[PDB]
RNA sequence: AAGCUCGUAUCAGUUUUAUGAGGUAAAGCGAAUGAUUAGAGGUUCCGGGGUCGAAAUGACCUUGACCUAUUCUCAAACUUUAAAUAUGUAAGAAGUCCUUGUUACUUAAUUGAACGUGGACAUUUGAAUGAAGAGCUUUUAGUGGGCCAUUUUUGGUAAGC
RNA sequence: GAGAACAGAAAUCUCCAGUAGAACAAAAGGGUAAAAGCCCCCUUGAUUUUGAUUUUCAGUGUGAAUACAAACCAUGAAAGU
RNA sequence: GGUUGCGGCCAUAUCUACCAGAAAGCACCGUUUCCCGUCCGAUCAACUGUAGUUAAGCUGGUAAGAGCCUGACCGAGUAGUGUAGUGGGUGACCAUACGCGAAACUCAGGUGCUGCAAUCU
């Protein structure tokens, strides 16, 4: 018959990575979390409680509860044509703070800068980004750099 | 080594070393990570612990918490600053172990403020109590015992540097079956043989009972209780008075120094081989086939 | 009771090697791949030809088997025992399957048939190495051995020095230098890299740059 | 098929203008092979939209013909003439999204000369019809306008 | 070079391997406690072999490991046996040595026909000092090769004090 | 089907940017495991043979095993590495910053945690493209034999299987 | 690997080396080295209360599991578990 | 700069061989009355810091060293791959078009960085 038990095709998932065994560093317990941060998820094989199962691997989510072990994640998985609001107790080796963010964080702690320091000068801001522009003129010379010419090769064996 | 030992590339490249404060012989990881952790629910609180250590004869107390950056001292005490308060002698003993962490105690609880209120147990009969906390005010300064890689023997003395620390008034939770003077085939502890470690009337009664059968061996050891005139009795007196000094002030004496650190650094370099640059490893590649190859 | 070849040239499966899982499976019709004067060192046999493949097939071993017998029996008889180093440079370790024949296409998992060897387009099958001397002599053995072969092969004179990985004069200038040291049947070379001590042991005849 | 309708080319033979980004140069690279498209000159810009320009006014597609219809909904942003339409689409203006927008898409009938080629579904590199074939898109529209 | 890089003698382990239980172990066992002083350790048979007639944890031997001057005299007392001849073999690569003498009469220690007779093992080994970095628990280091007790050095060793013989090749 | 609450709103079988997840393809095997061709050099108080022999923990040949450095070839249920295509999250008013209330939780501690009161900054307010709008509710039919094409793919010699 | 009476291929003793090549009831795959393996010490948390959650999913049930709350205990110097 | 206690990243920290280490510190090291553990005061416990030593640990340096880390238009725009065609081919398979793009290889460079506290010519 088949089989489909919890930890079913994780062999290489919830593996360990080449020369990466053991105790898990202490910083991984130090590490702190607060409600409304939003961590990653991945299962780390050396330590069997509190584990997410195999689906939740590689998922994204936002803390709504932290206890003294573990912190409990929401993750919205999709069954059907719709999404469903899962909650995932994890143990925090299976957690990281994700920096799907930081980005944003550093662009509005950036935003508040030049927006004052453009104001309190004379306004004239911009501060949406914008996506890669194609390129404009210029003018190359050959100045120490007068073109090679290749041509295509012969077919040739070598073996 | 032996030939038939020796290692091939394939063991040295799957090789997983271990931490390094592992390779070095002196962290274990597993109680590290249970000493430090805390309840995520508590944020972040610092969990401290009274690190305790001995070396071959210096007694270290540090207060010290966990940072992901790496650790952190609140406070250090050493049983080789017990001079300052009347001790010069047998500094790796039980006592000097009590009266060191008594000197920690009093250090940090001076440097936050739970000084004046809990004192602990000034009196000291070794009885067993830790310190409780006060009706209507702070609760006291709780720390956990690193005792790090040394054994729980009934009678060790890194549980000596414990009961002062807790008779010093730092809440240091702890059972009373490691002391000396604990009853192995009862559950019940003896006060007056831990009141005599905490004074030293194990080391006195060694010294009493040298001096009338056997001088040679009372004259190579307690030397320097003769050289300065200490014969046993004085003992306890002496450490009850390092108790009076230690609480009087134990706000800590840094060492003079003399010397620069400047100057350290650079007396220091002296000694200090420098590495070699490429340029130097080429020419003695190229000089060692001009002689080892040229046909001498 | 062989079933014709046509029945699995193409490469229509996965590897099914013998295994902890497979196991009941028949010997390899061909075993062994290294024969004439194999003993012989990397500077008596300059030239080498190939056999290779112009296909993504499957190569039988008894087919395997048959092509090496008829290369090697021409080469020798025309030219020798001695003369020639014939390589088979392909190894069967794939198992073929069968249906063997109350029941019909129910659970229809067949059992070990026979082996053969997976080769792409542009590999190598048979190698061989010789006396420059002796070029045509070769090359006719590999194109009689050609005939046992399903799909096209085609024979490639070599650029390199026998089965060695570099081309016939960029070994010269290694060996007319210092740098190569006779082996079993293949060769050293001197490395600059590691224990300059051990290194000058070995290759006592470099460290000089000259003869 | 999603981008197709993102670039509002929901029929055969229409035709709408793009601002060349990274990020729309992607959404270009995905439908290559249903379209053609290239590098639009100041003439066939132009008569695309004397010909056939139609502005989306509460929908309904209404034709240019009269520069109020233009002022009336794009003079907000400047832009106020069929001309002042067609210079901001040539010089990708900075209100280019709301101008661009107002045009309804571009509806061509099939070229007149035909196709060049034989056979369309391939690359114009290829003798087909579909890809980037740059300045030449401007010989195909005119024939389709 | 040297100053207490020694070659103190670690510990010396005797032993009695008795290929069964019961009293004729136990008598075995006698021997070595009122010949050490100590209170000797049994061993387990550590699998079964019928025709050496031995169930697994069957107790099969007895031996003890003795050690400081007690030492000395027990590996004399023996090496009186030996007449002070040994061998090439004997000492280890690693350092150390022994040797085996039947009837344990022919080292002080009476007879009585209640205990028989007995066959021995000696097993001296050897170090320097701070073998203790083996050994401790906390950084446990290992010892450097200038130091590492080698067989040449212990046959040396062996040859100075006792003046005793080698022999062979 | 009937609608209902709203409406530039909020929406997306799409891209971009930032940040994760993965062990397939390829690759590898003088890297682990497992297979596989070949010699070469070593090592035996020691697997056996053989000459000298009274023997030998003897010497000398020998063929095996092992060792060292090499060589040819492989893996759905091997692997250090490791794609493309697919895939999670984020791109703000439910936002960012300041001030300093509540509690029985929590801290040595008005420490923290959560929830707030008061104050500061508007549409270049925070990428693209689109949007004949968005959201929500009830009730009911038919269906629950499927077949085909390109690509990936299992069994089978194969099949319009 | 090297050493020790009877003792041998295999008994018991020692030392060196040893990334796990072992062991963890059982299929296999994950996992584990001052341990998750081996030896010892003390034990009943394999307990009491009723909810939440993950897998399978209809987002029913059942099995199994996870993190808490309220008890009562075990162990340990303790953090803890 | 050294060293120690506690560390963080966990080999550029490991491994093999050799040499060098001032001062302090660590260490090895002496003892067995006392608590405590052993077949054995070797480990573990206690006492001395007195009687001794840098030999080992430890730290550092050397090596066309093993390993490991980093880089490169080194290999390679190769293999593989998303997309396209009434493209080639009897097939097996293979070119082409718009894109994405490895691994081994080869060559160079490198061999612990660092947080808190105390101490030190
Ligand atoms: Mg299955
Ligand atoms: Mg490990
Ligand atoms: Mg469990
Ligand atoms: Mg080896
Ligand atoms: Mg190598
Ligand atoms: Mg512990
Ligand atoms: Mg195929
Ligand atoms: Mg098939
Ligand atoms: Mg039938
Ligand atoms: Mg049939
Ligand atoms: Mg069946
Ligand atoms: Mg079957
Ligand atoms: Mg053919
Ligand atoms: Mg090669
Ligand atoms: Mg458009
Ligand atoms: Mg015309
Ligand atoms: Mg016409
Ligand atoms: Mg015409
Ligand atoms: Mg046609
Ligand atoms: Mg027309
Ligand atoms: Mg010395
Ligand atoms: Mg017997
Ligand atoms: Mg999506
Ligand atoms: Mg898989
Ligand atoms: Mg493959
Ligand atoms: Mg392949
Ligand atoms: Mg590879
Ligand atoms: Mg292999
Ligand atoms: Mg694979
Ligand atoms: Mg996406
Ligand atoms: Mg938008
Ligand atoms: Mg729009
Ligand atoms: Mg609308
Ligand atoms: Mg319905
Ligand atoms: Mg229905
Ligand atoms: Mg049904
Ligand atoms: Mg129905
Ligand atoms: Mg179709
Ligand atoms: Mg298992
Ligand atoms: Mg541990
Ligand atoms: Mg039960
Ligand atoms: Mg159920
Ligand atoms: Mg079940
Ligand atoms: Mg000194
Ligand atoms: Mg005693
Ligand atoms: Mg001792
Ligand atoms: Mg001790
Ligand atoms: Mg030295
Ligand atoms: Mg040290
Ligand atoms: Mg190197
Ligand atoms: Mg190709
Ligand atoms: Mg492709
Ligand atoms: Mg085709
Ligand atoms: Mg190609």
């Amino acid at each position: 018959g088949k089989s489909h038990g919890y930890r079913s095709r994780t062999r290489y998932m919830f593996q360990r990575d080449f020369r990466k065994h053991g105790a898990v560093h202490l910083s991984t317990y130090l590490k702190v979390y607060k409600v409304g941060d939003i961590v990653d998820i991945k299962a780390n094989g050396s330590i069997q409680k509190g584990m997410p199962h195999k689906f939740y691997q590689g998922k994204t989510g936002v803390v709504y509860n932290v206890t003294k072990s573990s912190v409990g994640v929401i993750i919205n998985k999709m069954v059907g044509n719709r999404y469903l609001e899962k909650r995932l107790n994890l143990r925090v080796e299976h957690i990281k703070h994700s920096k799907c963010r930081q980005e944003f964080l550093e662009r509005v702690k950036a935003n508040a800068a030049k927006r004052a320091e453009a104001k309190a000068q004379g306004v004239a801001v911009q501060l949406k980004r914008q996506p890669a522009q194609p390129r404009e003129s210029r003018i190359v010379s050959t100045e120490g750099n007068v073109p090679q010419t290749l041509a295509p090769v012969p077919y040739e064996t070598f073996i | 080594a032996f030939q038939k030992d020796a290692k091939s590339s394939a063991y040295s490249s799957r090789f997983q070393t271990p931490f390094r404060r592992r390779r070095e012989g002196k962290t274990d990881y597993y109680q590290r990570k249970r000493l430090v952790t805390q309840h995520k629910a508590k944020y972040n609180t610092p969990k401290y612990r009274l690190v305790v250590r001995f070396t071959n004869k210096d007694i270290i107390c540090q207060i010290i918490s966990s940072t992901i950056t790496g650790d952190v001292v609140l406070a250090a005490a050493y049983s080789h600053e017990l001079p300052r308060y009347g001790i010069t002698h047998g500094l790796t003993n039980w006592a000097a172990a009590y009266a060191t962490g008594l000197l920690i105690a009093r250090r940090t609880l001076q440097k936050l403020g739970l000084d004046e209120t809990y004192k602990g147990v000034e009196e000291v009969e070794g009885e067993y109590e830790l310190t409780e906390a006060v009706e209507d005010g702070p609760r006291p300064f709780k720390v956990f015992l690193d005792i790090g890689l040394q054994r729980t023997t009934t009678g060790a003395r890194v549980f000596g540097a414990l009961k002062g620390a807790s008779d010093g008034g730092l809440y240091v939770p702890h059972s009373e079956n490691r002391f000396p003077g604990w009853d192995f085939e009862t559950e019940e502890i003896d006060p007056e043989l831990l009141r005599s470690y905490i004074f030293g009337g194990h080391v006195s009664q060694y010294m009493e009972e040298l001096a009338d059968d056997d001088e040679e061996r009372f004259s190579e050891l307690f030397k320097g209780y003769l050289a300065d005139d200490i014969d046993a009795d004085s003992l306890e007196d002496i450490y009850t008075s390092a108790h009076e000094a230690i609480r009087a002030d134990p706000a800590f004496k840094p060492t003079e120094k003399k010397f620069t650190k400047e100057q350290y650094a650079a007396e220091s370099k002296k000694y200090r081989q420098t590495k070699l640059s490429k340029e130097e490893r080429a020419a003695r590649v190229a000089a060692k086939i001009a002689a080892l190859a040229g046909q001498q | 009771a062989r079933r014709p070849a046509r029945c699995y040239r193409y490469q229509k499966n996965k590897p099914y090697p013998k295994s902890r899982y497979n196991r009941a499976v028949p010997d390899s019709k061909i075993r062994i791949y290294d024969l004439g004067k194999k003993k012989a060192t990397v500077d008596e046999f300059p030239l080498c030809v190939h056999l290779v493949s112009n296909e993504l097939e499957q190569l039988s071993s008894e087919a395997l088997e048959a092509a090496r017998i008829c290369a090697n029996k021409y080469m020798t008889t025309v030219s020798g025992r001695d003369a020639f180093h014939l390589r088979v440079r392909v190894h069967p370790f794939h198992v073929l399957r069968i249906n063997k024949m109350q029941q019909g296409m129910r659970g229809a998992w067949g059992k070990p048939h026979g082996l053969a060897a997976r080769v792409d387009i542009g590999q190598i099958i048979f190698s061989v190495r010789t006396k420059d001397s002796n070029k045509d002599v070769v090359v006719e053995g590999l194109r009689r051995a050609r005939y046992k072969f399903p799909g096209q092969q085609k024979i490639i004179l070599s650029k390199k020095w026998g089965f060695t990985n570099l081309d016939r004069p960029e070994y010269l200038k290694k060996r007319e230098a210092g740098e190569v040291k006779d082996d079993g049947a293949f060769v050293k070379f001197l490395s600059k890299k590691g224990s300059l001590e051990n290194n000058i042991r070995e290759f006592p005849e470099y460290f000089a740059a000259q003869a | 098929r999603k981008v197709l309708q993102l670039l509002r080319l929901t029929r055969i033979n229409s035709g709408t203008f793009v601002k060349v980004t990274k990020a729309t140069l992607e959404l270009l690279k995905l439908i290559e092979p249903y379209v053609a498209y290239g590098y639009p000159s100041y003439s066939t810009i132009r008569q695309l939209v004397y010909k056939r320009g139609f502005g989306k006014i509460n929908k309904q597609r209404v034709p240019l013909s009269d520069n109020a219809i233009i002022e009336a909904n794009l003079g907000k942003y400047g832009i106020l003439s069929i001309d002042d339409l067609i210079h901001e689409i040539i010089t990708v203006g900075p209100h280019f999204k709301q101008a661009n927008n107002f045009l309804w898409p571009f509806k061509l009938s099939n070229p007149s000369g035909g196709w060049g080629v034989p056979r369309k579904f391939k690359h114009f590199i290829q003798g087909g019809s579909f890809g980037n074939r740059e300045e030449f898109i401007n010989k195909l529209v005119k024939s389709m306008n | 070079q040297n100053p207490m890089r020694d070659l103190k003698i670690e510990k010396l382990v005797l032993n009695i391997s008795v290929g069964e239980s019961g009293d004729r172990l136990t008598r075995a066992s006698k021997v070595l406690e009122q010949l050490s002083g100590q209170t000797p350790v049994q061993s387990k048979a550590r699998y079964t072999v019928r025709t050496f007639g031995i169930r697994r944890n069957e107790k099969i031997a007895v031996h003890v490991t003795v050690r400081g001057p007690k030492a000395e005299e027990i590996l004399e007392r023996g090496l009186k046996v030996k007449e002070y001849q040994l061998r090439d073999r004997n000492f280890s690569a690693t350092g150390n040595f022994g040797f085996g003498i039947d009837e344990h009469i022919d080292l002080g220690i009476k007879y009585d026909p209640s205990i028989g007779i007995f066959g021995m093992d000696f097993y001296v080994v050897m170090n320097r000092p701070g073998a203790r970095v083996t050994r401790r628990k906390r950084c446990k280091g290992t010892v450097g090769n200038s130091h590492k007790t080698t067989k040449e050095d212990t046959v040396s060793w062996f040859k100075q004090k006792y003046d005793a013989d080698v022999l062979d090749k």
